């Protein structure tokens, strides 16, 4: 999955998350056409009966969370990320760090994330302190012995007073933010 | 030199690949709008970050229209084919086929939506033609580019499934994975993009490509037909909105779980005034983890495609429901059996589905 964002001089704003499911999808390429095929239907529940069961013509539940925040009825911040179920947590954390903690946007994006959807599934990024991990595991959490990168947040903020844009790419990939200054 | 932070007066692009950012920025410099640029970027990422997205897949494209001041979502999430069945991921004993085996089967392939999404986006907001916007990516596919570290690591990591299919000729020529800095050339994808440029999205959803895609899915065990491809259309989705800390948030509704549970976790955590704890304190991580357990439990229980199933949105975000959930969280103890709540006590109706635990 990848997430990207664009904002223009006319006030249009795009926040777009897009995927073929797993890295390289099924791995299947349409022969002579070079198109790699998604494995998206494995996002359905394998065991039917529930909200996210397979049905024909149904779409599998996603966790993609392209988001735009507004202030004074104007778009001011764009957020999204790849990462399957972890996406909701990456977008949450970026918003918490930028807004609740008041951190500058690049800093908010780079702040070490965690993720856990159950008592047997935990991830953390490098920088979550070791003693913190000891404390949490001490209460019954199950953080593992090594970190992993979580997510890849691209974000744009918009200053409508000063008429400027700020772009941020997450260091977890080799992304680039490119500002437009016409003339 | 590319940077991961930038500022500008007349627009901004941020993507996961410098070549895609360059292409998006170029569109804006040449007078295109954010939607034109976003479409160009998707094609560029399809070529240069080919493991992550492209016309073989689907997505959610949220657009705020600077003229109408409306926010809408082009939902190009893939559809299950007509021949898909509730039990298609079960073995003969009615137990789940292991995930890693499911991934590589034709039954896993949804009807792709990305291209249909780009077409709709241009129809609604475009000021540049798909023919202009796809052209830079045709050149990258035909002439090639040097692969970055993320792509190089991906080819290596996924060498086995690539080796089983026609993808081997592209990513593993001579039986060896391409390395960082090696040129990746995608002549067949170039050709496909030329067909799209010449004949429009019918080059994909109809004709010889549609037959070849369908036949290939069927060779790998799936049920997708040409009719499935002909039937496909995107959906226009209304964002779900919430308030947080003085901001209005427009986010993605079902068939994504993302918006509802972003808003639910924000609402739960807002009770705790997290900034009172240092940003690296165990207290902060505790509250995060405990909230995630509750919300991900609700997700597993209650989220799916809203054309098909009842997602108790009102209930899941009801301030009194949030209160109940937040009350389950302690700093000094961990819920060892976090479960979905009952959002149905906070709205009308009932589920048109059951609670079934996944393996």
């Amino acid at each position: 999955t990848t997430h990207f964002t664009v904002a223009d001089r006319w006030g249009n704003v795009v926040s777009y998350t897009t995927t073929i499911e797993q890295l390289f999808g099924t791995g299947i390429m349409v022969p002579d056409y070079g198109v790699i095929l998604n494995n998206e239907l494995t996002d359905f529940d394998a065991i039917p009966g529930g909200a996210n069961e397979v049905q024909p013509n149904k779409r599998p539940l996603s966790s993609m969370t392209p988001t735009i925040l507004f202030k004074d009825d104007k778009p001011v911040l764009t957020v999204g990320s790849p990462g399957g179920a972890t996406i909701i947590s990456s977008v949450l954390q970026t918003i918490l760090y930028h807004i609740e903690y008041g951190m500058e946007l690049k800093a908010a994006v780079e702040e070490p994330r965690i993720y856990t959807n159950s008592m047997s599934s935990y991830r953390y990024e490098d920088g979550v302190p070791k003693d913190v991990l000891s404390k949490l595991n001490g209460m019954g959490h199950k953080f593992g012995t090594s970190p992993v990168d979580i997510g890849n947040v691209q974000s744009i903020s918009i200053d409508h007073e000063n008429g400027t844009f700020k772009g941020v790419a997450d260091s977890s990939r080799n992304g680039a933010a490119i500002g437009i200054n016409l003339k | 030199e590319y940077k991961q932070v930038d500022v500008g007066k007349d627009g901004m692009v941020a993507t996961a690949h410098p070549l895609a950012s360059e292409i998006g920025a170029d569109v804006l410099k040449k007078g295109g709008n954010a939607i034109d640029a976003a479409v160009a970027i998707q094609f560029a990422l399809n070529v240069t970050e080919p493991m992550m997205s492209g016309i073989g897949g689907g997505g959610f494209m949220m657009v705020y229209d600077g003229k109408t001041k409306d926010t809408t979502i082009i939902d190009s999430r893939e559809r299950a084919p007509a021949g898909a069945t509730p039990d298609m991921f079960l073995d003969e004993n009615g137990k789940a086929i292991p995930f890693s085996e499911r991934v590589t089967k034709g039954t896993a392939v949804g009807v792709p939506g990305t291209l249909k999404g780009l077409e709709e986006a241009l129809d609604k907001w475009g000021t540049r033609s798909m023919k202009q916007l796809i052209t830079p990516s045709i050149k990258l596919a035909e002439k090639g580019f040097p692969i970055d570290s993320v792509l190089a690591e991906a080819i290596s990591d996924y060498q086995e499934k690539l080796s089983r299919t026609a993808a081997k000729d592209v990513f593993l020529p001579n039986g060896e994975p391409l390395k960082e800095g090696d040129t990746l050339i995608q002549k067949d994808l170039a050709k496909t993009f030329k067909l799209i440029r010449s004949k429009g999205t019918d080059a994909f959803y109809k004709g010889k490509f549609a037959k070849t895609l369908s036949d290939t899915v069927q060779d790998f065990g799936g049920s997708m037909t040409e009719k499935d491809l002909e039937n496909y259309d995107i959906t226009i989705d209304e964002p779900i909105w919430g308030d947080y800390q003085g901001y209005q948030i427009a986010t993605t509704p079902p068939p994504s779980s993302g918006g509802i549970f972003l808003l639910q976790m924000l609402k739960i955590l807002d009770h705790f005034n997290l900034s009172q704890y240092d940003v690296r304190s165990w207290e902060k991580y505790q509250l995060l983890a405990e909230t995630m357990h509750l919300s991900y439990a609700d997700r597993a229980s209650y989220a799916g495609d809203p054309e098909f199933v009842n997602v108790p949105l009102k209930g899941l975000l009801h301030p009194d429901y949030i209160k109940e959930r937040q009350q389950l969280i302690n700093l000094d103890q961990v819920n060892k059996k976090p479960k979905a709540g009952d959002p149905w006590k906070y709205q009308e109706g009932s589920a048109n589905y059951k609670q079934v635990e996944q393996p």
